[PDB]
């Protein structure tokens, strides 16, 4: 299986560096070129650069708009490519991946990681507070309140519960994050089950559980 | 380095019908030693990655269903979906890869479907948010369309109009419905200022909005 992993990525202070990494398995890393790409919240896919392979010589380019400023290197000892970032804005918040990449010939060698959300902000990390929201099917929910970077991850019964979801985007006010997500689930499940939200913040490493609970 | 540009930058397609989008480069993508055109287009589902359809202008990826045609030579392409699906939302992206790489800017592709009405629930501040000193009150409004909607809060007759944020979710990938939280932030002294909540949704489907309520008192 070909996996891409992005790490060293979160919330990071305007004006310094950062960098990024990503690990790489189930395929020959020294034959294949390797690309980052971002994309901003709510903005189109941005090509960043690429390091070439071991036929190459392992040269690399750069987008016009990161070039000078980013730089791309990787460490074929341990499979795994870089991305350095530096004199960081909020504006370089993005959604950063990795890509398999080779000649244009062959672009159908393409993988894509999963990507790491960065954070470019002066706010600081603050866990959520989380509430219940109790009432043929019923509509259950849980409020994940002043929280500080994105992302959370909100589950329902440890995530055996996905269908009849609605988990909303966040809403920055005031330096902090809010949200809620809804589960809809026959009358017949609950309250004769339990139903749970549990919801993960890595930044602030918290993993928090709610019941619903009639009332 | 090379530009790249895709129209639309979004529309809306019903399921079943046919939705061709277009991208120009700046330069011709023709590889004279391989006589191929680099260019590719990808497709990004909501909160996914990217996703190969179409390499070499015109020739699909292993699996992917053959209503994704992609045609063009040189500086203009176009990538064809013959009979949208409700699995069909995404932004589609165009990428040259003949000289370093570019994305175009997308083609985000809503579903377009009959107008519904939403289901309405309501949830006073918890009791746990109203020990805390805060209170939010939450409206759910479940799987209608389309996306923009007059949602109000009635507090004792009178329409609140300030500390109110609404949020929505992804088009649903199998009914094409949109669903949206409403939440009223108040301070807890403002929120036992008064009684009545209500949240209402007038929606184009009937002149009578949807409406849920609580009474404070008799929490």
């Amino acid at each position: 299986e070909v996996k891409l992993v992005e790490s060293g990525g979160g919330l990071v202070q305007p004006g310094g560096s950062l960098r990024l990494a990503c690990a790489t398995s189930g395929f020959t890393f020294t034959d294949y070129y390797m690309s980052w790409v971002r994309q901003p919240p709510g903005k189109a896919l941005e090509w960043l650069g690429f390091i070439r392979n071991k036929a190459k010589g392992y040269t690399t380019e750069y987008s016009a708009s990161v070039k000078g400023r980013f730089t791309i290197s990787r460490d074929n000892s341990q499979s795994s490519l870089y991305l350095q970032m530096n004199t960081l804005r909020a504006e370089d918040s993005a959604t950063y991946y990795c890509a398999r990449d080779h000649d244009g010939y062959y672009e159908r060698f393409a993988y894509w990681g999963q990507g790491t959300l960065v954070t470019v902000s002066a706010a600081k990390t603050t866990p959520p507070s989380v509430y219940p929201l109790a009432p043929s099917m019923v509509t259950l929910g849980c409020l994940v309140k002043g929280y500080f970077p994105e992302p959370v991850t909100v589950t329902w019964n440890s995530g055996s519960l996905s269908s009849g979801v609605h988990t909303f985007p966040a809403v920055l006010q005031s330096d902090l994050y809010t949200l809620s997500s809804s589960v809809t689930v026959p009358s017949s499940t609950w309250p004769s089950e339990t139903v749970t939200c549990n919801v993960a913040h890595p930044a602030s490493s918290t993993k928090v559980d709610k019941k619903i609970v009639p009332r | 380095d090379i530009v790249m540009t895709q129209s639309p930058s979004s529309l809306a397609v019903s399921a079943g019908e046919k939705v061709t989008m277009n991208c120009k480069s700046s330069q011709s993508l023709l590889n004279s030693r391989t006589r191929k055109n680099y260019l590719a287009w990808y497709q990004q589902k909501p909160g996914q990655s990217p996703k190969l359809l179409i390499y070499w202008a015109s020739t699909r990826e292993s699996g992917v269903p053959d209503r994704f045609t992609g045609s063009g030579s040189g500086t203009d392409f176009a990538l064809t979906i013959s009979s949208v699906q409700a699995e069909d939302l995404a932004v589609y992206y165009c990428k040259q890869s003949y000289n370093l790489r570019t994305f175009g800017g997308g083609t985000k592709l809503e579903i377009k479907r009959a107008d519904a009405a939403p289901t309405v629930s309501i949830f006073p501040p918890s009791s746990e948010q109203l020990t805390s000193g805060g209170a939010s009150v939450v409206c759910f409004l479940n799987n209608f369309y389309p996306k923009d909607i007059n949602v109000k809060w009635k507090i004792d007759g009178s329409e609140r109009q300030n500390g109110v944020l609404n949020s929505w979710t992804d088009q649903d990938s199998k009914d094409s419905t949109y669903s949206m939280s409403s939440t009223l932030t108040l301070t807890k002294d403002e929120y036992e200022r008064h009684n009545s909540y209500t949240c209402e949704a007038t929606h184009k489907t009937s002149t009578s909005p949807i409406v849920k309520s609580f009474n404070r008192n008799e929490c």
